[PDB]
């Protein structure tokens, strides 16, 4: 159908430059108004500003104004967000989405807005490298309790699979924490009878793609 | 609910010294008495004026917790009505005492090899010491009747004697941890209470 | 530029009648919006302009546009219906959203199994020791966890993540993370978590030895 697929956030120091690209598909798009709007990790959406059907009608939000522009190829069916001066705050996932009722936007009132069709996390993180995690066995003792431990890693896109994904019953992945050392920190763990500790093999398939790091871990006992 | 912090008491990594021993107030909490004595880690326990079964029924306004470390030999001092020398210049149990003392051996934790010395006691002082009165003084004590002007010589010496914590010495010479828990009971409403009264 | 209103933290059995009311600020708004945003996707799109739902919802959802004051009332509850729900306005540019809401499905209680975790000695190698204690499978999430090491209390020590809702069984799973070093994991011998869940009676304890 349509869909609003994105591409362009990554991890880029405070101060610098870097711009985001929408791709648009199937409606008409130089018709419709086109909106970002960003939401932060744990907190809610907040707009960030507009475009009109190529009309020349900026109108950002503040705290961006003269730090975003807008732009538009409607001959590419792609929007675009030029970001520079990056304040450290802009950490969020950014979110493009069309837009057919403004009023000195886009002419003639066309299908509702903020059909939203988002991507694209994009993280500004300070200084510090992206860092690799380090999986560790969270081995049992004596259903038994089976999991990793992914500790130690900047970049937050982290995900993990379970013996090749085909385990996938009885799994719970947990959301990160943010550590004192500017470090995330994630675990994921599975539930399995005591009558397979020994027969079946369990393996953890931790990937960063940030860091490009893989590792397979094996879980033993005691 | 909330259970009186014992456990910041007895397992703590680091112990005072008995000249300058540590108290920890207990209040509004909930006793739990039934760990100490359902033990067999506690080398002395001996409840003064508490009932030996009544334990985990009573209920008293405050409770203090007096914990520092003394060598095996002194722990029989640790006693209402004593007399030696950290009974007289340490800590002074007074003869209406209500509370019970927990001692215990720490021979591997307090000792090392070379020498652990960071333990003291006090070895000299002009008078005994009244009852829960912490000294702390560090003046040259004079023994003759010979002034001092805190030169340490004959019989000016610095109040102070180390003790030296090695795994290679007698049993009344090695490391023991000791917890004097103190039944306040004051004309107030009770705070301590245990989990059956 | 308005400050949106609205009551979150909502809790219902499978199907009943919720309704959330954004009331604007200044400036009375004329036709919010209504998006649901389960976790891990992009919002999306519920109700038009204060009515009139699109097309590919169940119709299980509603709203009245009345000035300053709104409703968005669903009918029907469904299991795979728990996310976040946003209201946002635009008559003036600056588009401001609500608080959201949280919605969870009154299930059945359910008792919290625990299990723990010591550090591995791989990560002894890097000076550190991570102690980890798990919370699955129970519904109510208002549980609490208190780290005792040796019988006390270790605070400011521990970050717990709490688990989306399950769409199966809607019980909930949060994890605690005890942080230590090395050097203070070598003089304590004991590392326990006790729990208390809205489904248990006594605290539940489970520890270890190193
Ligand atoms: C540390 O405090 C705890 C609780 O007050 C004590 O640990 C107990 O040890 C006994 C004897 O092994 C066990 O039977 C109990 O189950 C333990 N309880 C808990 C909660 O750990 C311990 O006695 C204290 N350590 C010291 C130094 O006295």
């Amino acid at each position: 159908e349509v869909q609003l697929v994105e591409s362009g956030g990554g991890v880029v120091q405070p101060g610098r430059s870097l711009r985001l690209s929408c791709a648009a598909s199937g409606f008409t798009f130089s018709s419709y108004a086109m909106h970002w709007v960003r939401q932060a990790p744990g907190k809610g959406l907040e707009w960030v500003a507009v475009l009109s059907y190529d009309g020349s009608n900026k109108y950002n939000a503040d705290s961006v104004k003269g730090r975003f522009t807008i732009s538009r190829d409607n001959s590419k069916n792609t929007l675009y967000l030029q970001m520079n001066s990056l304040r450290v705050e802009d950490t969020a996932m950014y979110y493009c989405a069309r837009d057919g009722v403004s009023v000195t936007m886009v002419r003639g009132v066309i299908g509702p807005l903020c059909d939203y069709w988002g991507q694209g996390t994009l993280v500004t993180v300070s200084s510090a490298s992206t860092k690799g995690p380090s999986v560790f066995p969270l081995a049992p003792s004596s259903t038994a309790a089976l999991g990793c431990l992914v500790k130690d890693y900047f970049p937050e896109p982290v995900t993990v699979s379970w013996n090749s994904g085909a385990l996938t019953s009885g799994v719970h992945t947990f959301p990160a924490v943010l550590q004192s050392s500017g470090l995330y920190s994630l675990s994921s763990v599975v539930t399995v009878p005591s009558s397979s500790l020994g027969t079946q093999t369990y393996i953890c398939n931790v990937n960063h793609k940030p860091s490009n790091t893989k590792v397979d871990k094996r879980v033993e006992p005691k | 609910t909330n259970l009186c912090p014992f456990g910041e008491v007895f397992n703590a990594t680091r112990f005072a010294s008995v000249y300058a021993w540590n108290r920890k107030r207990i209040s509004n909490c909930v006793a739990d008495y039934s760990v100490l004595y359902n033990s067999a880690s506690f080398s002395t326990f001996k409840c003064y004026g508490v009932s030996p079964t009544k334990l985990n029924d009573l209920c008293f306004t405050n409770v203090y917790a007096d914990s520092f470390v003394i060598r095996g030999d002194e722990v029989r001092q640790i006693a209402p009505g004593q007399t030696g020398k950290i009974a007289d210049y340490n800590y002074k149990l007074p003869d209406d005492f209500t509370g019970c003392v927990i001692a215990w051996n720490s021979n591997n934790l307090d000792s090392k090899v070379g020498g652990n010395y960071n333990y003291l006691y006090r070895l000299f002082r002009k008078s005994n010491l009244k009852p829960f009165e912490r000294d702390i003084s560090t003046e040259i004590y004079q023994a003759g009747s010979t002034p001092c002007n805190g030169v340490e010589g004959f019989n000016c010496y610095f109040p102070l004697q180390s003790y030296g914590f090695q795994p290679t010495n007698g049993v009344g010479y090695q490391p023991y941890r000791v917890v004097v828990l103190s039944f306040e009971l004051l004309h107030a409403p009770a705070t301590v209470c245990g989990p059956g009264s | 530029i308005q400050m949106t209103q609205s009551p979150s933290s909502l809790s219902a059995s499978v199907g009943d009648r919720v309704t959330i009311t954004c009331q604007t600020s200044q400036d009375i708004s004329n036709y919010l919006n209504w998006y649901q945003q389960k976790p891990g996707k992009a919002p999306k799109l519920l109700i038009y302009d204060a009515s009139n739902l699109e097309t590919g919802v169940p119709s299980r959802f509603s709203g009245s546009g009345s000035g300053t004051d709104f409703t968005f009332t669903i009918s029907s509850l469904q299991p795979e219906d728990i996310a976040t729900y946003y209201c946002q306005q635009y008559d003036n540019l600056p588009l401001t959203f609500g608080g959201g809401t949280k919605v969870d499905i009154k299930r059945t209680v359910a008792a919290p199994s625990v299990f723990i975790f010591p550090p591995s000695d791989e990560q002894l190698k890097s000076g550190t020791a991570s102690v980890v204690c798990l919370l699955n499978n129970f519904y109510p999430r208002e549980a609490k966890v208190q780290w005792k090491v040796d019988n006390a209390l270790q605070s400011g020590n521990s970050q717990e993540s709490v688990t989306e809702q399950d769409s199966k069984d809607s019980t909930y799973s949060l994890s605690s993370t005890l942080t230590l070093s090395k050097a203070d994991y070598e003089k304590h011998k004991v590392y326990a978590c006790e729990v208390t869940h809205q489904g248990l009676s006594s605290p539940v304890t489970k520890s270890f030895n190193r």
